[PDB]
């Protein structure tokens, strides 16, 4: 019995674990992409700022 | 010569640098040899920078520029209703000239503290979710926010349409002239938009300003201010208007294009420092005046498009910090088939409870409550077994109540109808039933009391509350219908 | 003296003079206008010209137009006759109740009280808000700040505090609405009328109102804070009065500053902000303070752009408060109200020698447990609680109930909580929190703690669930 | 990582 | 007008006119160059000088060189005699088949169909492709985002669409390669030729090719899509057909935009793009529609930067798209062709309110079933294909019949697929899937549906297969 | 010279990254406007012009060829930074090398999964 | 004064972050082109110059000394930050305080791992 219950449990558990991991991979990408973009802008603004002060 | 006129020194990057015009005032409209229009922006010691309200190809070094002695303004008045005008007030329905008597600056300052009063009149949308959980008041600013294609505009429309029920009515104080401003959209879309409005006989009461995907930024920029001035007439004369800014997102990019071209320091997201103000000024103009000032009102439902559900972005935050609540539509919801994709927990109405009708108070009141207790146990987790009867039961209303909130397009409901169906769910009449039948119950049960009991409805609507009889009467009504409902 | 409008760009009007060049800060009055248009001198560009900042929309102005030196800086009515009245940046009434007839007039630009003038008395100000009182207690004559991204609770919190503290205050109060909603001013005024703090009949009003909202041109928004400020200064010094000063929102001032800065022709600093950010905050924040002459308890709402607390604006502001209430979207979205971040809000009074060690110890007790929860969070996130230690699961339980007990219904937010507003006395908070910590309630369900006042009510809610 | 296995027995074992 | 060159900085030439200055957008011809150098006008710097962007190497220009204002924007040969020819940005022949001799020339910079020319209604444009027509219906005058690249039948699908447009709608097509790799152009050429879409011998060519190679300067790769547009506009505004516009790839359009922008020294906006990103797009996209005379429908190849769908380039682009056609390597690898993804590919017009209840329902039927099978897909492989119900076994069976029925033989691929091409009709499309869903052919076997046209062939194939 | 004369020639550009830098340096010193990473708006065009000069001719032209192996140095594997972006977009395929692979014993470090050849089998022998 | 007169002094610069902004402001208002993060290109120098002054004089010069304890404010505990690193590379060590540790009970919130002393035991009594 203790094996049906166990192999049952692990199953579901690992099922939600990747369900959690996915919610995270999807979440982190967004942070990535927001930062990615922001970094690029930040730099350009710095360049432009210095060019313009000449 | 040079006091009222000017010759262009240079056109480029949509800023014509004129020489002369020694008499222009700041922000006055001026005219180009080519009948093009502009706004005097900068009054510099030896030139006027003017913002061209159209393609700058048309302007050339040396063209003549003439004053008009008029601070930018626009055609205002009841004769715009049914008209499709451009950002300048010019007609674009090719249906003949707008015969307007009044004019009005685009840039006026919103009414102060004294002249206003708490929104107290409902501004019915006809959309169940909205009217029950996110009540809009007349003179409120309520934001419609969500990603692309989540059915944002769709809310504006059903709202416009629902108005006919009052505009074709009895009392003037129960009406609402709609104004729909379109910024950065596709004409293909606006064109088709009015068609829908027209076929619904809603254009009769709507005005439509267009600064579309193809119009110079300055026009996109300007559009919402114009519409706003037109809406202001009604606010200003004891009347009630509804303005829809779709979207402020694209307006914001238009202004930013203008700003980078003028060379203003780009800040967060490259946006200029004053985009907040671009919006606050605009939205401050929606408002509820008190009796001493006509009791009139302007209601703004501005639209904002988020990327990937990111509600924290600069623009979205800016706008959230201006309006009096928001309606966030979620992509997940949309796909999952929950339409209107409203996010009932997130979404808010800071000022509308008062605006809401008692009757809905009566039914809608216990709905978020039931829906509060469902919000919880309603996990991401698809495959979850449970125990405890209470918690179980809570999970069962929720699925019903949620079916009650799904609604199709172009079918705005009468407040009385909404309370009707909501009654059914909030009182339990649907508990003994299966979620897939809810939709079906609704149409069927609805036609039934619409056909058969116009008598009770009228009371509810007329009373504006649910009297003991009405409620008693209604109760049996759900009762019987049920008893005969075929699965 | 008469200058002539030389250039005009937004709120930046450049005026030239021939005989008398007005000093910086001086208010000029533009001539030839339906209504008052004050220009505040900002700098001498040389060549006998001055660059100024308009205090109202500049439409209509024309090059060559005549401007007049007022001879001094913006001056505004100060005294008790401002009590119960609503006024402008430039001190004109906007409540349609006539002129504000005062004996004295004060200029909005003053220097900050000197070092020797400072005060160091530290008294706790109890607000009745659990989280605040327990973890980041405010202080009489102190400096409080409410940090908040859009729609998080800044204003609701100010109101609740106005309610819980301002209402039963002896001295005067000054509300300054800076860059916020006009309807809010209106919402407040009328409410103020009702509860009688504003009386339109007698001279019994305890509040003076100053506003320069979301609809004004930048220059106005850039100065109204100064204005409300001034009014407050009067009561403090001139009457050794104990003042209350509420500002919504001080972020707006800085924002306003960024709006004209390019126009002033300055190279921008980080994030497009004006290079004078800090100093501008500085010479302004430094006048909002208690002194040997009088006390100014001030509560200021601080908008956080894009929710970024590292934004120059808010970032630079921390350094000016005695106690800070950082509001969180994450928390609010979880349904916790007030959406206060317990590990991010602080108070210079959180010292054992001031709040007593009992207080000190629960305070740090609570934070420690939440901090602990926090580390467990990475794991609970993929694997949930299963794999957790019996001991760990216990922090989690406690933390989830301590976390729930930190919420509370405000009267002011009754319409949304669906519950009756509550005010919990300090000792009640210190207490209820011990017990939780001490495992006296490990049997109750979390839900019992959510949205309640005193612990006693939490026990009951538990019976009701069961 | 087997769900609440080892624990379920563990608790009821004492 | 005859101007001189005042300055040359990279691909940006400044030209000075004595009397009469060419308006913005005009095309100027440089005098005395082995080849044609067209400088488009961009700005009026004042002082009789224009700032232009070269469409080719400014390699040997000399201050003082002569420039002749052609008194108009770039104009190109339009009309039938363009079909099957390859053309430059300025309407030149790059296929060496001599002069493109048409009657009419058309300036490339044109405004878009006034509101009053707009069609008021949504109509599906049929291509004869089972997946496309059933699950992600193209729209007349609309814009489609074609995702996926090589190995997946991109060029064969582009070629079948062309053909099926000539067939079913008597409409012709244009091909604009924005930033095309010279290698890849020449390879596209011969490939169309070998499949007939182009005919060097006769006058049966159904496509005109417009090329903007990667070596060309920013300005060139910037305009070529417009040029392609000009051409298509003819077959609609002059002959009121239903043209097909192919822009490959839409991204390089935008990029070319940025390069030119930067060269014109304008400050970039978020992520580096041009400040005029949205307008640069709109002024072009909007010329693609259904007017009363006809319609242009555009297939746009999209590249998504950093795999970031919220990147300004892509994001902007979606503002205009009515549908996406996602080509999938995974599907192809199963042999399935056209390798379109039935679940990822989408359409705005897939609304019962537009395609009608029937169409809409079938479609929504095809997908769900396809969705359900996907679920079981996990079970099948692990726990084996049998706990499957009389029900769970049908969803599969059908789904598997369906998946195949969604595949199809192209007439473009007959030169050796051995298998004859099929242009299934919309009517036949819905009926087809209707029935499988229905269950008319549940008895029928898999290989009866693989690579066939109308259901009738699903029947006959089974005959030939016992 | 080779290509044209019916002869075959291979060319390795090591690296295009450094040359981009040399170009960027002159552009900024001549004061031309700077875009992302401070690179001029014609940096794309600098490579495309270059990388296009490689090609397979027609017998009509000599059948001679010029294959080019250009090298780009990425940073922290940021394949989408500016220059890496250009050149990837200009070329017929990429051989992606990786540290993790390298140090794991895979030498040469080719990330087989992400490496590509648009030309593909059109260039493999039947044997292969 | 003390340092040069055989006496001993200790100076706390609380904090060098706010001074940098003042420098940035002062500097930008003089129209000196902004640099990384908007600060003048010489902020490193601004601090180096100062902290170098803290020193140990030999007996030949009085044997006096100046010891400095400059303070710097990070954001989101990010020590890698440009300014933070600018100063960490000048001083003879750093004491890094984390709010995490603080809340955890570890007061002072010294982060053992991240804090260092470039003087080592030479500044310690044998007992210690
Ligand atoms: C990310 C949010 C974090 O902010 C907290 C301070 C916790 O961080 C740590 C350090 O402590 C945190 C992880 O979780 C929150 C907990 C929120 C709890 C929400 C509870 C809601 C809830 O709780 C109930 O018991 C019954 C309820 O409804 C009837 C409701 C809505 C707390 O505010
Ligand atoms: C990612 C793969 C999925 O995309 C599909 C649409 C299915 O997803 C669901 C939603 O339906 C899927 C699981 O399987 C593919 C099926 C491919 C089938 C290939 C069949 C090939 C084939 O089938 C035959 O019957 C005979 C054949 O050769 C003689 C060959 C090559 C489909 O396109
Ligand atoms: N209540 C509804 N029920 C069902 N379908 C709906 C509903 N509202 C909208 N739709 C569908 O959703 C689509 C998108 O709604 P729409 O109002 O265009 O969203 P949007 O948010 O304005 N999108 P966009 O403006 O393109 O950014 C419509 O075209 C319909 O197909
Ligand atoms: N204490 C609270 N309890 C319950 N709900 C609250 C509370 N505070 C705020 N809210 C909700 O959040 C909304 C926004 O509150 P509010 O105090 O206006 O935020 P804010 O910080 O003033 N927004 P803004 O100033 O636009 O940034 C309210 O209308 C309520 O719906
Ligand atoms: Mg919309
Ligand atoms: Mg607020």
């Amino acid at each position: 019995e203790s094996t049906t219950s166990e192999q049952s449990a692990r199953m579901t558990a690992m099922d939600n674990a990747s369900k959690n991991a996915s919610e995270m991979i999807d979440k982190l990408t967004l942070t990535f992409n927001r930062t990615r973009q922001a970094v690029i802008t930040k730099e350009l603004i710095e360049i432009i700022s210095g060019a313009a002060a000449l | 010569d040079l006091e009222e006129t000017g010759r262009v020194l240079s056109i480029g990057d949509g800023i014509a640098r004129v020489h002369g015009l020694r008499n222009v005032q700041a922000e006055e409209m001026v005219e180009f040899s080519s009948g093009l229009k502009g706004m005097s922006l900068n009054l510099e010691p030896d030139n006027v920078g003017v913002v061209v309200f159209g393609n700058d190809k048309l302007i050339k070094e040396g063209d003549i520029v003439k004053r008009t002695g008029a601070i930018v303004d626009v055609p205002v008045g009841e004769e715009l209703l049914g008209r499709v005008v451009d950002a300048l007030g010019n007609a674009i329905d090719g249906k003949g000239p707008i015969g307007s008597k009044a004019r009005r600056r685009v840039g006026l300052k919103a009414p102060g503290i004294i002249p206003r009063i708490s929104v107290r009149e409902p501004m019915q949308t006809g959309i169940k979710a909205v009217d029950s959980l996110v009540p809009i008041g007349r003179g409120q600013r309520e934001l419609i926010i969500g990603d692309r294609q989540t059915g944002k505009t769709s809310i504006a429309i059903d709202t416009i349409i629902n108005q006919k029920r009052f505009n074709d009515g009895t009392d003037e104080k129960k009406k609402l002239y709609c104004i729909y401003v379109a910024i950065g959209q596709k004409r293909s879309t606006v064109a088709q938009l009015v068609k829908r409005l027209t076929d619904a006989d809603a254009m009769k009461y709507t005005i439509v300003v267009s600064a579309t995907a193809s119009d110079a930024a300055p026009l996109q920029y300007l559009a919402p201010y114009s519409g706003c001035s037109m809406g202001e007439y009604f606010r200003d004369n004891g009347k009630h208007a509804l303005i829809i800014y779709d979207d402020l997102s694209k307006q914001a990019v238009a202004y930013r294009q203008m700003s980078l071209l003028l060379r203003r320091p780009p800040g967060r997201e490259a946006y200029p420092g004053d985009v907040f103000y671009l919006h606050s000024r605009l939205l401050e103009r929606a408002a509820k005046m008190n009796d001493a000032f006509g009791g009139g009102s302007l209601t703004a439902l501005p639209v904002i498009e988020t990327q990937a559900g990111d509600v924290s972005a600069y623009i979205p935050t800016n706008v959230i910090s201006i309006t009096d609540g928001q309606i966030f539509l979620e992509t997940e919801l949309f796909y999952k088939g929950i339409r209107p994709a409203i996010n009932v927990g997130l979404s808010v109405s800071r000022v509308g409870s008062a605006a809401q009708t008692r009757a809905m108070k009566q039914v809608a009141g216990t709905m978020k409550l039931e829906l509060a207790q469902y919000r919880e146990v309603a996990a991401f987790a698809q495959f979850g077994s449970d125990l405890d009867a209470a918690t179980q039961q809570l999970l069962s209303r929720g699925v019903r109540l949620t079916e009650l909130l799904k609604q199709g397009q172009y079918s705005p409901m009468a407040i009385e109808e909404q309370v009707a169906v909501i009654y059914a769910g909030v009182r339990g009449y649907l508990d003994k039933l299966e979620p897939s039948k809810i939709t079906k119950f609704e149409n069927a049960f609805l036609s039934h009391v619409i056909s058969q009991h116009q008598a009770l409805l009228g009371k509810i609507r007329t009373d504006g509350k649910i009297s003991e009889e009405s409620d008693a009467k209604l109760k049996e009504i759900v009762t019987n219908f049920l008893a005969g409902f075929e699965a | 003296t008469t200058g002539r409008i030389v250039a005009v760009i937004g709120a930046v009007v450049d005026v030239q003079f021939d005989e008398g060049l007005p000093p910086i800060l001086n208010a000029l009055e533009v001539q030839g206008r339906e209504t008052r248009l004050v220009l505040e001198v900002a700098q001498h560009l040389g060549e006998s010209t001055v660059r100024t900042i308009a205090m109202d929309g500049t439409e209509g102005l024309v090059r060559g137009q005549k401007v007049l030196d007022s001879g001094a800086p913006i001056r505004i009515p100060v005294g008790p006759e401002t009590l119960g009245r609503i006024m402008n940046v430039i001190g004109e009434p906007i409540d349609e109740r006539g002129p504000i007839k005062t004996k004295q007039f004060a200029a909005i630009h003053a220097e900050a009280p000197e070092f020797v003038e400072m005060s160091v008395e530290q008294e706790i100000l109890v607000t009745g808000i659990k989280v605040v009182d327990l973890l980041a207690p405010y202080a009489k004559g102190g400096k409080i700040g409410l940090f908040g991204g859009a729609g998080v609770g800044k204003t609701v919190l100010i109101m609740e505090l106005i309610n819980n503290v301002a209402k039963a205050h002896g001295g005067y109060s000054v509300f300054a609405g800076v860059g916020e909603r006009t309807r809010e001013g209106n919402d407040l005024y009328h409410e103020m009328i009702e509860s009688g703090v504003i009386n339109l009949k007698d001279a019994t009003s305890k509040v003076a109102l100053v506003y320069g909202q979301m609809n004004e041109p930048p220059g106005a928004r850039a100065r109204v804070a100064l204005t409300g400020l001034t009014v407050a200064e009067y009561f403090r010094d001139q009457e050794g009065q104990d003042v209350l000063l509420f500002i919504d929102n001080i972020f707006r001032f800085t924002q306003a500053g960024s709006e004209v800065s390019a126009l002033l022709g300055r190279i921008p600093s980080a994030v497009g902000y004006q290079p004078t950010l800090a100093t501008d905050m500085g010479t302004m924040q430094e006048r909002i303070t208690t002194t040997k002459k009088g006390s100014i308890t001030s509560v200021q709402a601080i908008y956080v752009p894009a929710d970024d607390l590292t934004d120059p604006a808010p970032a630079t502001t921390f350094a000016h408060l005695d106690a800070t209430t950082v509001l969180s979207r994450a928390i609010a979205e979880l349904g916790i109200y007030p959406a206060v971040d317990p590990l991010d809000s602080t108070s210079r009074i959180m010292d054992p020698n001031i709040v007593g060690s009992e207080h000190y110890d629960v305070a740090r007790g609570v934070q420690k447990i939440l901090q602990d929860y926090k580390s467990l969070q990475d794991i609970i996130a993929i694997l949930g609680m299963d794999e957790l230690s019996e001991e760990d699961k216990l922090t989690v339980s406690r933390a989830r109930k301590i976390q729930r007990f930190l919420s509370q219904p405000f009267q002011v937010a009754e319409v949304f909580t669906g519950h009756l507003g509550k005010l919990v006395p300090l000792k009640e908070t210190i207490k209820g929190f011990q017990q939780i910590l001490a495992g006296e309630y490990d049997h109750l369900p979390e839900q019992a703690f959510y949205m309640v006042g005193p612990i006693e009510e939490a026990v009951a809610k538990a019976d009701k669930l069961a | 990582l087997c769900g609440a296995i080892h624990s379920s027995v563990a608790k009821q074992m004492k």
